[PDB]
């Protein structure tokens, strides 16, 4: 093999996710203990916009 | 044509073809392919066929 193989180390993804046809990455998360999930969702939507 | 067509085909046509209330989607134009155009002179030259 060493007669025709260049070889090195690199990175790679062990889990490639897709949502609705396209490459994606999944984020779990919670709202503060006595919090409405909808509040948390609104904040999330307000972060992801930057 | 092929430019737009590709953007449509690789961004939209696939979310619309699933989208609620929608059956058959037909594209006017084409998504990008690796279009590789042989030359018969330059194919007869190096003694090579398709």
């Amino acid at each position: 093999f060493s007669a025709f193989s260049s070889s090195r180390w690199e990175y790679g993804s062990p889990r490639l996710e897709r949502y609705n046809g396209l490459p994606s990455m999944e984020i779990l998360g919670q709202a503060a203990p006595g919090k409405s999930t909808g509040e948390a969702m609104e904040l999330m939507e307000q972060l992801a916009s930057k | 044509q092929e430019d737009i067509s590709d953007y449509v085909a690789a961004n939209m046509k696939d979310a619309i073809s699933r989208t609620s209330g929608v059956g058959d989607v037909q594209l006017f134009g084409s998504q990008y392919a690796m279009r590789i155009w042989m030359n018969p002179n330059e194919l007869n030259k190096f003694q090579l066929t398709p």
